[PDB]
């Protein structure tokens, strides 16, 4: 069977401009396990992204967390993307910080 | 009190080129210490926390030479089950196995597991009794009538009532600092204006561990899930997790709302409410 | 500690 995946995009620390801190892009609830995840900045993929070990729930289905540091400014846009078999275009989820 | 172990195993088929992509991580409750990976250059099981690298060389050079045992029975069942269930070999699947033991307050044996799923669903699972199995199909029954000749139950019964518990029992202690430590949530509410007569509170829990946790909304005493939203508990990144539950109160009436946080690290639950 | 014997489908 295929499970879409639900997405969060967030940071590890209450948000602070000018305050390095950490952007995640948290992936569950999919199967099969291929996935491509991206973050991004003012629309543009950021290169030092790394992840997690795979990993799988009660349901078999699996979960992974995508990271990278950072620093908010009030200008510079985030977003995670996502891309997986049972979407029919890449899914866009932009950072909020008060969530 | 109760303590758990488990380990998690998938392996994806590539029709393509090559052996299937195994990846296996093992957890202490929800702390992983270790992982393997067959993309890796180490081909080696490594350490994924700070109180396993305490194990000497024999240890590693064990747990690598089990893990790859390991890799090959799911690459034999990959091929297997392709034929139980009359399929292609053009595409690709995934085989999972997932099995641990826990310990309950008393820190002796309280269950075991050892379950197996096929494409994402049930395949054949050891039964609580430790003795008998569930075969989700018929493809599943002819393996369970072969491992019950095998009596591969009761070799599976002795390692998740003794070596299991003995090994979850020496790293709960060796890494007790963290392990055997509660990290209560630490919380807020944020207030957030939608129109001029309506508002939303927001209830976090952050940095707690372990993960589970309830949060739960009551007005003038008494709960409330209309016009809630909650979200699923997140991992924060370095080991402890994050969530939060908000609700949508008519602007004005904020001190009507009370927001309760149950957990284990807390001795009592905890109750906000907005300025 | 991983479990020393699995057996195949």
């Amino acid at each position: 069977i295929q499970r879409t995946p639900k997405i969060q995009v967030y940071s590890r620390h209450p948000a602070e401009n000018g305050k390095s801190n950490f952007l995640n892009c948290y992936v569950s609830g999919f199967h099969p396990s291929d996935i491509e995840v991206d973050l991004l900045k003012n629309g543009e993929r950021i290169e030092k992204v790394e992840h997690s070990d795979l990993s799988f729930s009660k349901d078999w289905s699996f979960y992974l967390l995508y990271y990278t540091e950072f620093t908010p400014t009030e200008k510079d846009e985030y977003a995670c993307r996502v891309n997986h078999v049972t979407l029919s275009q890449p899914k866009i989820v932009k950072w909020d910080r008060d969530m | 009190g109760s303590h758990s172990m488990r380990y998690f195993f998938t392996s994806v088929s590539r029709p393509g080129r090559g052996e299937p992509r195994f990846i296996a991580v093992g957890y202490v409750d929800d702390t992983q210490f270790v992982r393997f990976d067959s993309d890796a250059a180490s081909q080696r099981m490594e350490p994924r926390a700070p109180w396993i690298e305490q194990e000497g060389p024999e240890y590693w050079d064990g747990e690598t030479r089990k893990v790859k045992a390991h890799s090959q029975t799911h690459r034999v069942d990959l091929g297997t089950l392709r034929g139980y269930y009359n399929q292609s070999e053009a595409g690709s699947h995934t085989v999972q196995r997932m099995y641990g033991c826990d310990v309950g307050s008393d820190w002796r044996f309280l269950r075991g597991y050892h379950q197996y799923a096929y494409d994402g669903k049930d395949y054949i699972a050891l039964k609580e009794d430790l003795r008998s199995w569930t075969a989700a199909d018929m493809a599943a029954q002819t393996t369970k009538h072969k491992w019950e000749a095998a009596h591969v139950a009761e070799q599976l019964r002795a390692y998740l009532e003794g070596t299991c518990v003995e090994w979850l029992r020496r790293y709960l202690e060796n890494g007790k600092e963290t392990l055997q430590r509660t990290d209560a949530p630490k919380t807020h509410m944020t207030h957030h204006a939608v129109s001029d007569h309506e508002a939303t509170l927001r209830c976090w829990a952050l940095s707690f561990y372990p993960a589970e946790i309830t949060l739960t909304w009551q007005r003038d005493g008494e709960d409330q899930t209309q016009d809630t939203e909650l979200v699923e508990t997140r991992p924060a990144g370095d080991g402890t997790f994050q969530k939060w539950a908000a609700v949508v109160v008519p602007s004005g009436q904020e001190q009507r709302y009370t927001c309760h946080v149950q957990h284990e690290g807390l001795p009592k639950p905890l109750t906000l409410r907005w300025e | 500690s991983l479990y020393n014997t699995i057996a195949t489908l």
